[PDB]
């Protein structure tokens, strides 16, 4: 049966809720006194509707702050149904929260039992209300292989929503962000950093010519216009750009490849320039420089990275796969 | 044994 609850709202709802966003909101609890009470609401309910809000697909945390919120007198709306097989399952198997989160900030955890994160990582939030104390998320982090690996407590939107704007003060991404597993329509488009980045795009355009293609730089600036149409030919787009055009990219959901060549030392560039580029007058301390730097600043941004051995070309074999070996992965996309 | 949150 389905049942409609109208009652005035005292101090509280007197309510205790179970469940959340993956299985739906259920009643854990009523309080024997109370107006809900009363008009039926009962143990084991999933509530359908509250007020004119939907309750269907709502986190425990948003519903809890939310019949929190409701006015202290003010009157109420319950759409209820009894499930109380439905809800066995969910206490038995103890679960209520379910998505998934790529964070867009550095934190430190701050107990033991919490998980410290880069930019860029995804997280399976399971509990938002984690031990019914609100500003705990139950979360267990995702590996590159998209499986699980280990659990721990992460701060909730609203707190990691503060602690990401006073590390902060162009990327409008915010704290966190809700993705999901996608398959690539689409040849990505590619972009290398490293010392030998400007040989690898050119060797891949010169070798490979009906895969890859690059974009050219329009009087320095390389539009979104020029990449479209390197994709509509189903080619990978190779980019000469920023890190920060990278973010941009990632934003607007592109998700470009993006690969890292991580130079053995100093000398190694040079002899590796020598090699493959001599006709080069470009400075190997400084191309050693800017991806230290780079990679010092803007790993969250990698897709691959391969190590490179100075008096090695197993690079350019090693680069084609891990291309390849990208574009046949899922990518985490927003909702 | 949880410290449960009424609303």
């Amino acid at each position: 049966s389905m049942k409609l609850v109208k009652f005035r709202k005292g101090d509280s709802v007197g309510l205790r809720l179970a469940g959340g966003n993956d299985v739906g909101i259920f009643v854990a609890g009523v309080l024997e006194d109370s107006p809900a009470a009363k008009e039926g609401l009962e143990e084991g309910d999933q509530i359908l509707r509250v007020n004119n809000v939907d309750f269907t697909n709502i986190i425990r945390e948003e519903a809890v702050l939310f019949l929190l919120d409701l006015p202290k007198g003010e009157e109420v709306t319950i759409l209820a149904q009894k499930k109380k097989d439905v809800y066995r399952r969910i206490v038995e198997s103890d679960v209520g929260d379910s998505f998934y989160i790529r964070t867009h900030f550095e934190y430190e955890k701050e107990s033991p039992y919490g998980l410290s994160f880069n930019k860029g990582e995804v997280f399976r939030v399971v509990d938002t209300l984690y031990n019914g104390k609100l500003g705990s998320w139950l979360a267990i982090r995702i590996g590159k292989n998209h499986k699980e690996v280990e659990r721990g407590i992460i701060p909730n939107k609203n707190r990691a929503e503060q602690l990401a704007s006073v590390q902060y003060t162009q990327t409008k991404f915010p704290a966190y962000e809700r993705v999901v597993l996608r398959e690539a329509g689409f040849l990505r488009p590619v972009t290398i950093f490293g010392p030998i980045a400007d040989v690898a795009r050119e060797k891949l355009a010169r070798e490979e010519p009906d895969i890859y293609q690059i974009a050219k730089s329009e009087p320095g600036i390389i539009r979104l216009h020029t990449i479209k149409q390197i994709i509509d030919q189903d080619k990978h787009a190779l980019l000469d750009v920023t890190p920060n055009a990278v973010d941009r990219l990632n934003y607007a959901q592109w998700y470009p490849i993006v690969v890292f060549l991580n130079p053995d030392s100093k000398q190694g560039v040079k002899t590796m320039r020598m090699r493959l580029c001599p006709e080069s007058r470009k400075s190997a301390r400084k191309l050693y420089e800017r991806s230290h730097k780079l990679r010092k600043n803007n790993h969250h941004l990698f897709t691959t990275t391969i190590n490179l051995n100075s008096m090695n070309d197993g690079w350019y074999g090693a680069l084609k796969e891990a291309i390849q070996q990208q574009q046949n992965q899922l990518v985490w996309v927003s909702e | 044994g949880k410290t449960s949150v009424w609303i």
